[PDB]
Formats: structure tokens, C-alpha cells, sequence
RNA sequence: CCCGGCGAGGGGAGUGAAAAAGAACCUGAAACCGUGUACGUACAAGCAGUGGGAGCACGCUUAGGCGUGUGACUGCGUACC
RNA sequence: GUAACGGGGCUAAACCAUGCACCGAAGCUGCGGCAGCGACGCGCGUUGUUGGGUAGGGGAGCGUUCUGUAAGCCUGCGAAGGUGUGCUGUGAGGCAUGCUGGAGGUAUCAGAAGUGCGAAUGCUGACAUAAGUAACGAUAAAGCGGGUGAAAAGCCC
């Protein structure tokens, strides 16, 4: 079994016990949260398809942890014209484990 | 630098980059590019703000409870031993010690003290008033330094 | 997760049997290298060759429209200093005639070393038969 | 008030420019002087 | 259990030395010093010294049978360069380096 | 003519790998002494093919 | 105050080398060249960022017109028909779901071509 | 004491807190040169990376993936001043 | 050297007309984050908006040596330095710790500068490359026996 929703403005295809990392929520951690914009459920060969979300679909899942993602430096560089910048950049994220899926 | 002015080679053709003497601050052993000399370090302070400075350092050493006033500061003997057991009577350390007339029995008392230094009135200075923890101040030297500064 | 790829090992490749015969050149090449890149499945990967294997026969009989058979001129340099050397189509299909269709699919396949290796899945006959009924290949109307 | 908590007044005392010392700085390399000719030159400039 | 001999400094550079130092690497020593009698080169010579040293060293320091002993390890390292003046054509003049190896030999039973 | 780029330890490599000496491939042995011998070449101990060819 | 470099010089200078491992030759050596390198691998860095989205949904395009095709329609004609069914699911899930459930890709296509029909 | 030319040099023994403090001596960086191990590399074209990425090896706490090294194949890509 | 579609190839995969789809950028939108400026209200909020840059102007910082704070604090139960590893900040950087090292180091807040290097055919030292390549200096010339020696084309007879 499977769904599809929208979270941090990307879609995720999970199933039930998963871990999938999304865009930092404003939610604390070990709190529920649910994503009822579900956008397809897929039990086998029975297809629920979302114009644009199933009637009824829900995602419950549970905050696990916040955090920082790795490391990313940019660079900035125009040879000849004495022009150099970096930055450092971590992103923030949400771990959510995928408590379930129903209509 | 001590050295000739002689030209190290001649200009083109060496294929070396062109030298015009040994002591170019460019050269290991050459001179010193902006080389140091005697300086004047000291600068001015007006009157009024040297003065105007040690009233905020008296009044503030009141309000922390660090000047301690008191009617006489002797001892009998210039011995250093006096001087520490009247310091622990009054249980100070590290004190500055402002007096009217700078006696030699206190004066010799306190030298072997490192944290112990002892002034006449006219000898204050902005830094020791701030470094040492405590300030006692005779009520003669009190006088001496209100008039001072008035 | 990550999105799918496809791993060289796991790869599943048919066989295939195509008959060249009558078919437009160009038009049929487009379909082999296609298939030999592995671009008509779901599991196709830039860096791995998904394709399957083609047998092509009957490629003296394969058809260029226009004036193509007497004007379609193939060129080739020997590296030797005025060694250029030039074949017609006609001329071609009368000496080596699996080479008309391995040139044409050829310059339809990526260049560099999975482009070649997609290449060796091509096999090309001039005639009606071939040697692979080991292989069992699926006819293929192109 | 001991000899390691006084501070200056706030805008009392401003870092000086330091020229050529690299491109982060904003006066590496030419140093503020731009490109060549006699204003560039050390020593160089025109009488008042 | 391993012993170890070297010749530090040797006059020869590291370079001809390795040719001779890679005919025996992992050899078993009976065989080694074979290869290094016939062996016409210079350094076969101070290889097989070294050698013949550690064998010494592994018998009478560590109790090792010369029989169970193989070349373990072998390797040249750079010693110091001598520099030396070298007069060439129109009062021009190079630099001549005398290039020095350090020769180690380990021999093991194990 | 000079090189125009500093070639590399790799190519140093590669030019040498041609470098490397073969040992003899195996010594004989005289049938008399049973000294080891190179293959055609007299003995240490001047014997050759089982004969005291050269005294000492 | 004399002051000597060479524990701040060689501190940003290996910093440098340790970004310069795994590169070839003077590469991963040699300060002038590695710092050179490592500016670079950060430009290169930097526009493949961007790169990466972009080569990931022509990959996901490929697949998606693949499965489209082995269902019997096309990409661009399959895409309109989602549109039209007010299907929002995006290329990334619909090449996932291409790959991986096959008799799911298939009903996504009837409901394209319904949409269409 | 032992190998060696009654060498050079070395291995033990002994001194010492330490001898990888042994006089070529405090620390002992880098370039540069080696030995060992893992992985890659003999149909393959270019600033040598970067984005994607299989496989292999070795670790690791769900038995799971994860980490570390390597990097087939592939998109993009002509150093710096 | 094909060499006047980028190539394959194409009789449309050409051209003209009409239409609907789709691809396509660091543009626009979505989601998360940082910062500048202006409003509007209480240094925090809400709101709008901006953030490609050479010369160049303005603002704010990191780190180094030295002085005070410091007869303090850390340090032989291991300082500085060296070398790894992990964590951490937008950056210069910072912190922790294994190993090496074997006696110094120095918070904080201030103060002063010989304060930061890749270039200057820069300067000094070290070490590469070409390369185990050229060369070994008059083409008067050597051969053998014996000796000595660890070893003899070169020494001695
Ligand atoms: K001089
Ligand atoms: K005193
Ligand atoms: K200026
Ligand atoms: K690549
Ligand atoms: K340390
Ligand atoms: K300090
Ligand atoms: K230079
Ligand atoms: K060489
Ligand atoms: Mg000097
Ligand atoms: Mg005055
Ligand atoms: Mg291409
Ligand atoms: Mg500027
Ligand atoms: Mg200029
Ligand atoms: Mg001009
Ligand atoms: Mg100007
Ligand atoms: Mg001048
Ligand atoms: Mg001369
Ligand atoms: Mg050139
Ligand atoms: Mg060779
Ligand atoms: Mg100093
Ligand atoms: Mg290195
Ligand atoms: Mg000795
Ligand atoms: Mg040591
Ligand atoms: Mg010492
Ligand atoms: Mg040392
Ligand atoms: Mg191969
Ligand atoms: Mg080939
Ligand atoms: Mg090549
Ligand atoms: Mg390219
Ligand atoms: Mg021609
Ligand atoms: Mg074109
Ligand atoms: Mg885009
Ligand atoms: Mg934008
Ligand atoms: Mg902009
Ligand atoms: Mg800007
Ligand atoms: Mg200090
Ligand atoms: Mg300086
Ligand atoms: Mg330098
Ligand atoms: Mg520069
Ligand atoms: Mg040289
Ligand atoms: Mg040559
Ligand atoms: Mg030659
Ligand atoms: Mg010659
Ligand atoms: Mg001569
Ligand atoms: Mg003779
Ligand atoms: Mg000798
Ligand atoms: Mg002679």
C-alpha cells in the first residue's frame, strides 16, 4: 500500500512506517500531523486517483526530528575581474515517520 | 643597511629580474620597507577631562563600596610584618593606600607587599585608582583630593 | 527517495527480428536506435544500456527515396594525405550492404563508449537468414 | 569598573583602511587608486 | 619475527639501487643471494651486503634458521644529495649531485 | 628543442616501465663439485662440466 | 610587533589540499594548483545545482513518454489529458510510479485518455 | 657481542624519563621520492572537475540501511593572474 | 578531409496556411532559509519591497604578534607547535578530541601594529623535470703473465 501527497511544495510516494524527510514544519517533534491533500492511494490493484486529491485520504504521520542538512558551500567567481563571494548554506528539514494511510 | 650601492647585474640580458640594489626590503637581508623608528607614544588629556575623569572613578568607587575612609593609616616601625597583620585586621589585601603626608614607616612597610601600594594625595593616578580591588584614603588625604578637584 | 536506475546487471534485454526489406532507411534506423539505446522502456537510464537485441535482415533491400540510391554519396578518409574516398548508395548495397543500415543507425546512437557498446546488439544480415535461433527472437514490425 | 570592562564611546573609534589586502576587503589589489597613470604612481599626483 | 638490516648513506642513487632491490622482494634469502651474485650491477654488490647482514642479525640477535627466512621488505629511500661545482663551456657552471640511498632489508621466518 | 610542460611522475612511470633487470633465470650445476654455476661459464672453484678445468 | 605567518599560512593552505583530495597530479598537491582547483569544483558546484533539477525531469520525461507509449499515447497528449482530469501528481512520482507500479501508471493513462476523449 | 674490508653502515646489549634525544642529535611542516594495502585502469580522445551513478573492499548500533575508500558508465564543462 | 542542414538521416523530418498539445531558462510560481531599505505599531513584531556587478564609495567583521587586565586563569594527571578526526557558524573562522610533542600558554574587555601572499622574468633555501638522457676533455694503443688486495683494464714487477 501506498499514497501520494504534497508537502514543502514537492510530492512524496510513501507507505505506512516509512521515514521521509520534507521541508521544515512549523509542528513540534513527537506530534502528529496529517496531510489530508492526498493525491493518489494505491492498495494493490485498487488505484484511488486524486482530481486532484481522494475523498476521504489521509497521511498521518509523526514528527521524529528536526535538523540541519549537510553542508553546502557556493562559490562565486568571474576570472580576470577580481570578483570572488562564498556562503555557506544548510537546509533545514522534517523528518516525519508514516503512522497511516486510509480513505 | 650596511652594503654597497653597487648595481647587483646590469639591467637587460641576464634574464633575471631587474635589481637595483642589495638592500631592497624585497631581498632577504635588505631593509625594512617603512622601518620603525623612535616614537612619542604619549598623548594629550585636557585638563578638565583628567579631572573630570578621576570624579567619575571616586564617585564610582563609592557607589561599588571599594573607597574606605578612615581617620588615621600608621604604623609604629617601618616592618612589613605590621603592615600585613593591620591589613588582615581590617581584612584588606589588595588596597590602595592614599595618605596626607607619605610617611616613611608605611611607606618602608609596604614595598615588599606587591598587592599593597602606598600614595600621598598628590601622587593619584586614573589606572591605580581602577586596579586596585579596595581604596583607603585617610580623612586628611580625603581633604587633599576634594580640594584638588573641588 | 531517490529516483530509479536502472543497473547493468539486472538489465533484462530481449531479442528482436526486424526485416529490412522495402522499409525507408532513415525511418527505420530511428526505431533501431531507439530500442538499442533501450528509449521505449520505463527503466531507461542515460548511463546504462537498457536496450535490446536486434537482428535486422534483408538490408540490401532497404529503401531511400528521391534520387538517394545514385546521389547518396558516402565519404570516408583513410588518414593517408589525400586519401579521401567516396561510395554511392548503389555502390554500397553492392559490395556491403549491412554497412548502409550499421552507418545509418550508428550516427542515430550516442557517441563515446555506451553508445558503441548499445552498437553491438545490432546485428545485421544482408539476406532472409540468420544464425540466432538460439536467441529466439520476437519478429518486430517496424 | 576594573581595567578589563572599559569600553570607548560607540562610533568613538573607527578601524583605519587598510589598502591591498585582498579582493574581501573591498581595496585589495590597486588599493582604491584604479588603473595606471600618474595618480596611481606612488609618489604621484599633481602640485596644488 | 622480523629482522631488519640497512645500509645508510650508500653512494649510489635510489633509482639503480630499486632495479636491483625489486629482483628479491618477497624471495626466499638462499635464492636472493643467488640471484644477486649473478646479478652485474654495482648495487648488487651493496644489496648483497645488506642482506647478507640481516641474515647475520636474524641467526645471532633473533635465533632464526637461514633456511625459513624470506626478503620480507625491501626499499631504497633518497638519502642526502652531495653538491658538487661542474666547469662547463663559456665559464658557465653546473651543479653535480652525488645522489646516496638508504638500503633496507627485512627478513622474516613468518 | 626542451619540453614546453613539466611531464609527470605517472609518464616517468610509464617510460620506465621497460626498466626493470631479469634475474637469471636458473643456474646450473657442475656434475662433479656441485657448485652453482652460470650455464656454460666455469665454477667459482674452476671446474667446468665435471673437470678441474682451471687450478684455484 | 613583528608578526610571522607561517602557522596561519599553513593552516589555509592545507585547508585548501584537504578540499583538493581525490584530484589528480599537482591537483591535490600543490597549493597554486589546488586552490585553483577547488575554486572550480565550487563554480562547477554551484551551476550544477541548477543542473540537476533539470536533468532529473528530462529523465523523468523519458520514462513517463515511455510508459505513456507502452500504454498507447503519447507524453505530451498524456500530460494534457492529466490536466484536463485535474490530475496534479508531478513527473518525479509519475516516472516513480512507471518504474514501479505498472498496473497504477496504466489506470493514470485511462484517465488521461478519458479526459481527452 | 654479531654481519662487514681490523671499512662505511647496520643489528643486538647497555645508559637514559625518552635513543623515531645517538652526536648526519629539541620540535621535525611542505614540495619531492618510496614500500604496503583497497578500489579503478590495456576499444579509449580534450582544463581532468562537477551533477548523476553501478560495482568492489572495509567498517557499523534497525538487519537494516548507513558510513569510509574507490569510481565503470553518463549530462555539463577551453586553468589562474 | 566529406566540409555551404552541427551530424545521422529526411520527399517530409522541406515550404506555406490554420489550429491544438507538449518541451524549454538561474524568468515566473510553490516550499524552506538569510540579509538590506522603507512604512505601520509596540529592541522586538506586522507589512511592503529589494539583494548580478569592474573602477570606485559606504557599512560590518575574522584571525595573527605584542601591552594591560594577569603574582589571575590553563598546563608534566602534558603548554605551544606538528598531524588526524568529529562537531559548528553566512564568511574570514571557532570548538572538541586521538596521535606526536615535551614547556609553555592565556579567557574577557580594552590598547598597539613589521597584521593576512599565488603571481611582481619578486628574494633566500630546499626539491623536482628533461634523464639514468648528453658527456667522461685531443683517434699516441694496447696485450698478456706474476704480485698485492675485500675487490685489479687503470697500482707494483
Ligand atoms: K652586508
Ligand atoms: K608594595
Ligand atoms: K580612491
Ligand atoms: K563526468
Ligand atoms: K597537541
Ligand atoms: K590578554
Ligand atoms: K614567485
Ligand atoms: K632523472
Ligand atoms: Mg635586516
Ligand atoms: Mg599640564
Ligand atoms: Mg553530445
Ligand atoms: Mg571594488
Ligand atoms: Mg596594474
Ligand atoms: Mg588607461
Ligand atoms: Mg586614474
Ligand atoms: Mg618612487
Ligand atoms: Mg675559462
Ligand atoms: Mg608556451
Ligand atoms: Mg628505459
Ligand atoms: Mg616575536
Ligand atoms: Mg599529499
Ligand atoms: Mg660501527
Ligand atoms: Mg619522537
Ligand atoms: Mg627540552
Ligand atoms: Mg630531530
Ligand atoms: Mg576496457
Ligand atoms: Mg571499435
Ligand atoms: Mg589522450
Ligand atoms: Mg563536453
Ligand atoms: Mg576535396
Ligand atoms: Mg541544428
Ligand atoms: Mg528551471
Ligand atoms: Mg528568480
Ligand atoms: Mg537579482
Ligand atoms: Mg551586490
Ligand atoms: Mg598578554
Ligand atoms: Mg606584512
Ligand atoms: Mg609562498
Ligand atoms: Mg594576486
Ligand atoms: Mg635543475
Ligand atoms: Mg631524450
Ligand atoms: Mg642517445
Ligand atoms: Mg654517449
Ligand atoms: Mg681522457
Ligand atoms: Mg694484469
Ligand atoms: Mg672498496
Ligand atoms: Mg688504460
Amino acid at each position: 500500500m501506498y499514497a501520494v501527497f504534497q508537502s514543502g511544495g514537492k510530492q512524496h510516494r510513501v507507505s505506512e512506517g516509512q521515514t521521509v524527510r520534507l521541508e521544515k514544519l512549523d509542528i513540534a517533534t513527537g506530534e502528529t500531523v496529517e496531510f489530508a491533500e492526498v493525491l493518489m492511494i494505491a492498495n494493490g490493484e485498487e488505484v484511488k486517483i486524486g482530481v486532484p486529491f481522494v475523498d476521504g485520504g489521509v497521511i498521518k504521520a509523526e514528527v521524529v526530528a528536526h535538523g540541519r542538512g549537510e553542508k553546502v558551500k557556493i562559490v562565486k567567481f568571474r576570472r580576470r575581474k577580481h570578483y570572488r563571494k562564498q556562503q555557506g548554506h544548510r537546509q533545514w528539514f522534517t523528518d516525519v515517520k508514516i503512522t497511516g494511510i486510509s480513505a | 643597511v650596511t652594503g654597497s650601492g653597487k648595481k647587483p647585474w646590469r639591467q637587460k640580458g641576464t634574464g633575471r629580474a631587474r635589481s637595483g640594489s642589495i638592500k631592497s626590503p624585497i631581498w632577504r637581508s635588505g631593509g625594512v620597507t617603512f622601518a620603525a623608528r623612535p616614537q612619542d607614544h604619549s598623548q594629550k588629556v585636557n585638563k578638565k577631562m583628567y579631572r573630570g575623569a578621576l570624579k567619575s572613578i571616586l564617585s564610582e568607587l563609592v557607589r561599588q563600596d571599594r573607597l574606605i575612609v578612615v581617620e588615621k593609616f600608621s604604623v609604629e616601625a617601618p616592618k612589613t610584618k605590621l603592615l600585613a597583620q593591620k591589613l588582615k585586621d581590617m581584612a584588606l589585601e589588595d588596597v590602595l593606600i592614599i595618605t596626607g603626608e607619605l610617611d616613611e614607616n608605611l611607606f618602608l612597610a609596604a614595598r615588599n607587599l606587591h598587592k599593597v601600594d602606598v600614595r600621598d594625595a598628590t601622587g593619584i593616578d586614573p589606572v591605580s585608582l581602577i586596579a586596585f580591588d579596595k581604596v583607603v584614603m585617610t580623612a586628611d588625604a580625603v581633604k587633599q583630593v576634594e580640594e584638588m578637584l573641588a | 527517495m531517490k529516483t530509479f536506475t536502472a543497473k547493468p546487471e539486472t538489465v533484462k534485454r530481449d531479442w528482436y527480428v526486424v526485416d529490412a526489406t522495402g522499409k525507408t532507411l532513415g525511418r527505420l534506423a530511428t526505431e533501431l536506435a531507439r530500442r538499442l539505446r533501450g528509449k521505449h522502456k520505463a527503466e531507461y537510464t542515460p548511463h546504462v544500456d537498457t536496450g535490446d537485441y536486434i537482428i535486422v535482415l534483408n538490408a540490401d533491400k532497404v529503401a531511400v527515396t528521391g534520387n538517394k540510391r545514385t546521389d547518396k554519396v558516402y565519404y570516408h578518409h583513410t588518414g593517408h594525405i589525400g586519401g579521401i574516398k567516396q561510395a554511392t548508395f548503389e555502390e554500397m548495397i553492392a559490395r556491403r550492404p549491412e554497412r548502409v543500415i550499421e552507418i545509418a543507425v550508428k550516427g542515430m546512437l550516442p557517441k563515446g563508449p555506451l553508445g558503441r557498446a548499445m552498437f553491438r546488439k545490432l546485428k545485421v544480415y544482408a539476406g532472409n537468414e540468420h544464425n540466432h535461433a538460439a536467441q529466439q527472437p520476437q519478429v518486430l514490425d517496424i | 569598573m576594573r581595567l578589563n570592562t572599559l569600553s570607548p564611546a560607540e562610533g568613538s573609534k573607527k578601524a583605519g583602511k587598510r589598502l591591498g589586502r585582498g579582493i574581501g576587503s573591498g581595496l585589495g589589489k590597486t588599493g582604491g587608486r584604479g588603473h595606471k597613470g600618474q595618480k596611481s604612481r606612488s609618489g604621484g599626483g599633481v602640485r596644488r | 619475527m622480523e629482522t631488519i638490516a640497512k645500509h645508510r648513506h650508500a653512494r649510489s642513487s635510489a633509482q639503480k639501487v630499486r632495479l636491483v632491490a625489486d629482483l628479491i622482494r618477497g624471495k626466499k634469502v638462499s635464492q636472493a643471494l643467488d640471484i644477486l651474485t649473478y646479478t652485474n650491477k654495482k648495487a648488487a654488490v651493496l644489496v648483497k651486503k645488506v642482506l647478507e647482514s640481516a641474515i647475520a642479525n636474524a641467526e645471532h640477535n633473533d635465533g632464526a634458521d637461514i633456511d625459513d627466512l624470506k626478503v620480507t621488505k625491501i626499499f631504497v629511500d633518497e638519502g642526502p644529495s652531495m653538491k658538487r661545482i661542474m666547469p662547463r663551456a663559456k665559464g658557465r657552471a653546473d651543479r653535480i649531485l652525488k645522489r646516496t640511498s638508504h638500503i633496507t632489508v627485512v627478513v622474516s621466518d613468518r | 628543442a626542451v619540453q614546453q610542460n613539466k611531464p609527470t611522475r605517472s609518464k616517468r612511470g610509464m617510460r620506465r616501465s621497460h626498466d626493470a633487470l631479469t634475474a637469471v633465470t636458473s643456474l646450473s650445476v657442475d656434475k662433479t663439485s656441485g657448485e652453482k654455476h652460470l650455464r656454460h661459464h666455469i665454477t667459482a672453484d674452476g671446474y667446468y662440466r665435471g673437470r678441474k678445468v682451471i687450478a684455484k | 610587533a613583528r608578526v610571522k605567518r607561517g602557522v596561519i599560512a599553513r593552516a589555509r593552505h592545507k585547508k585548501i589540499l584537504k578540499q583538493a583530495k581525490g584530484y589528480y597530479g599537482a591537483r591535490s598537491r600543490v597549493y597554486r594548483v589546488a586552490f585553483q582547483a577547488v575554486i572550480k569544483a565550487g563554480q562547477y558546484a554551484y551551476r550544477d545545482r541548477r543542473q540537476r533539477k533539470r536533468q532529473f525531469r528530462q529523465l523523468w520525461i523519458a520514462r513517463i513518454n515511455a510508459a505513456a507509449r507502452q500504454n498507447g499515447i503519447s507524453y505530451s497528449k498524456f500530460i494534457n489529458g492529466l490536466k484536463k482530469a485535474s490530475v496534479e501528481i508531478d513527473r518525479k512520482i509519475l516516472a516513480d510510479i512507471a518504474v514501479f507500479d505498472k498496473v497504477a501508471f496504466t489506470a493514470l493513462v485511462e484517465k488521461a485518455k478519458a479526459a481527452l476523449a
